[PDB]
RNA sequence: ACGAACGAGACUCUGGCAUGCUAACUAGUUACGCGACCCCCGAGCGGUCGGCGUCCCCCAACUUCUUAGAGGGACAAGUGGCGUUCAGCCACCCGAGAUUGAGCAAUAACAGGUCUGUGAUGCCCUUAGAUGUCCGGGGCUGCACGCGCGCUACACUGACUGGCUCAGCGUGUGCCUACCCUACGCCGGCAGGCGCGGGUAACCCGUUGAACCCCAUUCGUGAUGGGGAUCGGGGAUUGCAAUUAUUCCCCAUGAACGAGGAAUUCCCAGUAAGUGCGGGUCAUAAGCUUGCGUUGAUUAAGUCCCUGCCCUUUGUACACACCGCCCG
């Protein structure tokens, strides 16, 4: 998962950008909960433009 | 047109719009009798400015005023706003700034508050609470 | 004078008076064991009810005319308390605004409007409108 | 600013003074005068147009603290005036003079607040501010006449006539005349 | 709240919509002639003599 | 549903 | 309850009392009748309708709270 | 008026001279304001004068015009008893045959097993009344 | 829709159809790349506009 | 058959489906979706209901 | 209640008709004594659910001797007003749980069984 | 230390200064042609002044008001005072003077809740005598107590009947498959029976001819006509079916209650409160929700003293952090 988001912040970047946040979770061994976080860049939070300005999925 | 004035007026939200109008002199509220609105308590509410910013000025005009919304004592600031946002008007545009200097100073002879009215109104209910600050209680165990 | 200018109630009783006197009015059919649109959970009490409510029907329709059971018993109706249950609104007696209706459409102060309803007539117009100038010109509160 | 200042039944200019310690407080010439008070509380900008807001005005919102009752306010007014014109019938001369002597005789002098000097709550007197003063006297005045028109025959207006009556025109004739020298008397002792 | 609550919460769900109208005197076709520019955004565009 | 230990014969 | 006693009905010695003393004051008031003397409130209303009648007095007021009636140095 | 009379006997029964004419004739087994009100009109007897003076005349009158509804028809439906659960008329009942009527429709549901009459064995509200915590004086 | 109703329930059902196909082409197509989609209604049509990154599913 | 079926279904509440989740705890019928609003805040923007309160 | 002066002479003379004419009676004079739930229940018909039991009903009082008793007819449902040939009978109704023999007596006649059968099951207590 | 963000300001809605802008025969208007109908209505019983939700057919007309697009307010802007005139603060003239409230939405995580919003979902489990499935009756609503969320008040500013004084919230006809918003007269009292009709909605209800403020009226401080249940006797009303009253209505039953000691919440402004009305559930439907809306109050412009965020100094055996270790 991290080598593969890796590549997710690379393409977006070739393809241009100015900041990005993914997350992911769930358990990558046994029985107690985990989970991890990239941030990079600018990345709005509160107020009107975060849905049309970044493309959250 | 020249002749007379049909302008707006309101409370919070119970608006009226009057209609001063060159003719005999007379006045009618709701296109019904001036007193005879009949709060039967407020009976001496609105002949406050009527005897008191001329009865000069009450000798030519034909106040003729359509209303709608909300309560009673609102409706009736609706028409106190409404009959002198007409005749405030009536005297600065079509007639000259003399006739004016009367009224205009009997505005706040009487108050100020009678040209724009609160620019207040009850707003929507936030949940929580039983209006618009409260708030349900907080209970325990 | 106009029947605006009269008070508005004291125009309706004695219109009940002439009414009343004329004989023609409906006379009661049983006087304390109506209900009277049961949101009045008790009774009326003196055989001086129909004359009024006829009357008062009469003066909304003069108020604007072509109206029906929906439209005149929202406003003749009111508050009640509700024993162990809040207030809602559920208009009562229909037959009595309906019979007063009839019994003044048979005697032509009260004529059909257009499609549906009791419209005014130019007689019921006269009679009221004279016996408006009357009160107003007699003694009044 | 009228021609002439009258109730449609007496006149409305002819306020004074009593204990000058309380000018500026009790209104009656703020801006302007009305054919019967009547206000959403317009004064509220602050503590100081609220005290120096006018006096039957003050009176007449005052009234309508009991809940439901600012739900009934045209005929609320209906009383006091009524009140007002009892005191003109029984005792003759104007009613609101009259109430403001009434509400002179009948103020508060002190407040004692709670600091204890080795941890045992005690009293401590201060000046009552001229205006909560008057506001107690009022608004104790009030308490009295809802207490009165509560649990008697006389009516809300009777009530009120008869404590304006006989808080000046009287002594120990009131909750507030009461209320007055408990306070006063507590300002003593607790200094 | 999908399940997890511990208070009352309520919240909204708003929209825009209009009917915008406009009112003319002339045939059937000269209309479908002079009108080609309202199907360039989207909104929904029918021309009919009485209402749709 | 079917509470029962009995649903006696849904054998045709 | 622990009651006033005000007396319930029309009554002789209360009546002539009423009849020729009570419209005499600047204040009258069915209660005002009730609490001055002892009488029940309807009754008051009826014995100032009687006086009234007559017409010894001058209103001031006119409520379903309290009417008053005011001398005319007429009673 | 100067009192006519005072304390009354009616249907065998003493009343209220405290209230008036109708609002003490309430104070009867069977009666209301409305009943009291209607039984007085159809009877044609003052309403603006009082019952603690009002004549035994005008108390007897209005016995003979209660007792029996039927000869003067004050409305079935305003008349309390009707359509029972045995031998159905149409009248209006007051004192004590209320106590008399109440009582063997009792027993007949008493006797019977209904669930009102097996809830007045358990001592409560018919319906729907909740007593879990809710509702016991 | 062929009841013939009012405006309200007649752009309500566009949405409710533009709801109804959003997640059908997600969970159907997406054995490719999947951007979104963008549809509009004019006179005698309707056009759906579908945006993936392989034209040809 | 004698013991199959006698029952159209024309009650309640739960009468009628919720389209996505049909999971009859509660559901409404405002603008005839007959959809829970768990279901709803999940899907109104496409629907076209977008909260601008 | 009731005492129709024993030995003799049955009188459950309901809304005021007699029951040695209301045993053989007609169904509008019945739904006009009957009361207006009765007559609302009424008003929409006694569909097969008790049709197919009046059958058995009728079977039974005839193969069980007078001088006897018609047999126990158990009935699913609760919500029956009871008619005029079914004075005299024992009839086990269900309460949705258990089978619960009621007896007809001549006065229940004119309500519901339901009433009769309730389901409530009378609580034990404790504190 | 510099050059950097996210969280705040920004990102929107709502209410408010708009007598100038933009036009709707599907909206209103209509000021104009009291013209056609109307009364003489009135002093007068005439000229005319007053009132028609009365119409004009429409190929007359405009958006004062009206629903509102953009244009555009407001930024301590000026100045009277203070600072260091730093970023600003109280006030007044221009008045809308900042800021009307509603929204929008972080990093670490709790192991707080979500698998009984799901075919979101891994284990194992039920797998023909089912926890899958259609159905019938009962149960989720049984009462000796405790608690909270609660509607109605404890009556005289009670309040009873009758008049007339006064809206915007929003849904509104078959659906993703069964029942859409209204009005007229004929009957019984209301509930309730009847059929003709407006409407896919500025068309139509509804100029929502909305209550409590209003007033006439009353007996009379009297568990009192109150606060008004309990239960009795019926009437209709949906439904396959209301029986432990699910709802509606009456006669009538007439009770527990006198502003409540144990703890505590809420708001210092069209805000509390009083409060009729909408909308979600439906075959039945609100004391709940959450909005519309009115009549609108007591004092308050300070302070961390009580419960509480953040800051700095600063001791710590605490490293799940004072509900922690801890000792005889
Ligand atoms: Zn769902």
């Amino acid at each position: 998962v991290r080598r593969a988001c890796y590549g997710v912040l690379r393409f977006i970047m070739e393809s241009g950008a100015k900041g990005c946040e993914v997350v992911v979770s769930g358990k990558l061994r046994g029985q107690r909960a985990k989970s991890m976080k990239f941030v990079d860049g600018l990345m709005i939070h509160s107020g009107d433009p975060v849905n049309y300005y970044v493309d959250t999925a | 047109p020249l002749q007379s004035v049909q302008v707006f007026g309101r409370k919070k939200t119970a608006t009226a719009v009057a209609h001063c109008k060159r003719g005999n002199g007379l006045i009618k509220v709701n296109g019904r009798p001036l007193e005879m609105i009949e709060p039967r308590t407020l009976q001496y509410k609105l002949l406050e400015p009527v005897l008191l910013l001329g009865k000069e000025r009450f000798a030519g005009v034909d106040i003729r005023v359509r209303v709608k919304g909300g309560g009673h004592v609102a409706q009736i600031y609706a028409i106190r706003q409404s009959i002198s946002k007409a005749l405030v008007a009536y005297y600065q545009k079509y007639v000259d700034e003399a006739s004016k200097k009367e009224i205009k100073d009997i505005l706040i002879q009487y108050d100020r508050t009678l040209l724009v009215a609160d620019p207040r109104r009850c707003e929507s209910k936030k949940f929580g609470g039983p209006g618009a600050r409260a708030r349900y209680q907080k209970s325990y165990r | 004078v106009t029947v605006k200018d009269v008070n508005q109630q004291e125009f309706v009783r004695a219109l009940a008076a002439f009414l009343k006197k004329s004989g023609k009015l409906k006379v009661p059919e049983w006087v304390d064991t109506v209900k009277l649109a049961k949101h009045k959970e008790l009774a009326p009490y003196d055989e001086n009810w129909f004359y009024t409510r006829a009357a008062s029907t009469a003066r909304h329709l003069y108020l604007r005319g072509g109206a029906g059971v929906g439209s005149m018993t929202k406003i003749y109706g009111g508050r009640q308390r509700n024993g162990v249950m809040p207030s809602h609104f559920s208009r009562g007696s229909k037959s009595v605004a309906r019979r007063v209706l009839q019994a003044l459409e048979g005697l032509k102060m009260v004529e059909k409007d257009q499609d549906w309803g009791r419209k005014l007539t130019p007689q019921g117009q006269r009679d009221l409108d004279r016996i408006a100038g009357q009160v107003a010109a007699a003694k009044k509160k | 600013t009228p021609d002439i200042k009258l109730f449609g039944k007496w006149s409305t200019d002819d306020v004074q003074i009593n204990d000058i310690s309380l000018q500026d407080y009790i209104a009656v010439k703020e801006k302007y005068a009305k054919y019967l008070p009547h206000s959403a509380g317009r004064y509220a900008a602050k503590r100081f147009r609220k005290a120096q807001c006018p006096i039957v005005e003050r009176l007449t919102n005052s009234m309508m603290m009991h809940g439901r009752n600012n739900g009934k306010k045209l005929m609320t007014v209906r009383i006091v005036k009524h009140a007002f014109e009892i005191i003109h019938l029984l005792t003759g001369e104007n009613p609101l003079q009259v109430l403001v002597n009434a509400i002179i005789n009948s103020g508060p002098r002190e407040d004692s607040t709670r600091i204890g000097r080795a941890g045992t709550v005690r009293r401590q007197a201060v000046d009552v501010s001229p205006l909560r003063r008057v506001n107690q006297a009022i608004w104790l005045l009030c308490t009295g006449a809802r207490e009165a028109a509560f649990r008697n025959i006389k009516t809300i207006a009777e009530c009120l006539a008869d404590e304006l009556i006989n808080a000046a025109k009287g002594s120990s004739n009131s909750y507030a005349i009461k209320k007055k020298d408990e306070l006063e008397r507590v300002a003593k002792s607790n200094r | 709240t999908p399940c997890g609550e511990g208070s009352k919460t309520w919240d909204r769900f708003q929209m825009r919509i209009h009917k915008r109208l406009i009112d003319l005197h002339s045939p059937s076709e000269i209309v479908k002639q002079i009108t080609s520019i309202s199907i360039e955004p989207g909104v929904e565009v029918e021309v009919t003599i009485a209402d749709a | 549903k079917s509470y029962t230990t009995p649903k006696k014969n849904k054998h045709k | 309850r622990d009651k006033l006693n005000n007396l319930v009905l029309f009554d002789k010695a209360t009546y002539d009392k009423l009849c020729k003393e009570v419209p005499n004051y600047k204040l009258i008031t069915p209660a005002v009748v009730s609490e001055r003397l002892k009488i029940r409130g309807s009754l008051a209303r009826a014995a100032l309708q009687e006086l009234l009648s007559k017409g010894l007095i001058k209103l001031v007021s006119k409520h379903r709270a309290q009417v008053i009636y005011t001398r005319n140095t007429k009673g | 008026p100067e009192k006519f009379q005072h304390i009354l006997r009616v249907l065998n029964t003493n009343i209220d001279g405290r209230r008036k004419i109708a609002f003490a004739i309430t104070a009867i087994k069977g009666v209301g304001r409305r009943y009291a009100h209607v039984v007085l009109r159809k009877a044609d007897i003052d309403l603006t004068k009082r019952a603690g003076e009002l004549t035994e005349d005008e108390v007897e009158r209005v016995i003979t015009i209660m007792q029996n509804p039927r000869q003067y028809k004050i409305p079935d439906w305003f008349l309390n008893r009707q359509k029972d659960v045995k031998d159905g008329k149409y009248s209006q009942v007051l004192a004590n045959g209320l106590d008399n009527k109440l009582r063997e429709d009792l027993e007949r549901l008493k006797k019977i097993r209904a669930h009102r009459g097996l809830r007045h064995f358990w001592g409560l509200r018919v319906r729907g009344q909740h007593t879990k915590t809710t509702g016991r004086r | 829709m062929a009841v013939q109703i009012s405006k309200k329930r007649k752009f309500v059902a566009d949405g409710i159809f533009k709801a109804e196909l959003n997640e059908f082409l997600t969970r159907e197509l997406a054995e490719d790349g999947y951007s979104g989609v963008e549809v509009r209604v004019t006179p005698t049509r309707t056009e759906i506009i579908i945006l993936a990154t392989r034209t040809q599913n | 058959q004698q013991l199959y079926w006698s029952h159209p279904r024309k009650f309640g509440q739960g009468s009628r489906s919720c389209r996505v989740c049909s999971n009859r705890h509660g559901l409404i019928r405002k603008y005839g979706l007959n959809m829970c609003r768990q279901c709803f805040r999940q899907y109104a923007k496409d629907i076209g209901f977008i909260k601008l309160d | 209640v009731e005492q129709k002066k024993k030995r003799t002479f049955r009188k459950f003379t309901y809304r005021g008709v007699d029951l040695d004419q209301l045993l053989d009676m007609s169904y509008e004079q019945l739904m006009q004594l009957y009361s207006a739930r009765q007559r609302r229940r009424l008003s929409r018909g006694l569909r097969r659910k008790q049709h197919s039991l009046l059958k058995r009903l009728r079977k039974a009082k005839k193969e069980a001797p007078p001088m006897e008793k018609p047999e126990v007819v158990k009935t699913h449902l609760r919500d029956m007003i009871i008619l005029p040939e079914m004075v005299g009978s024992m009839v086990g109704v269900y309460n949705g749980k258990t089978f619960n023999q009621v007896e007809i007596k001549p006065e229940m006649i004119g309500h519901y069984l339901g009433e009769f059968s309730i389901t409530y099951k009378p609580v034990k207590h404790g504190r």
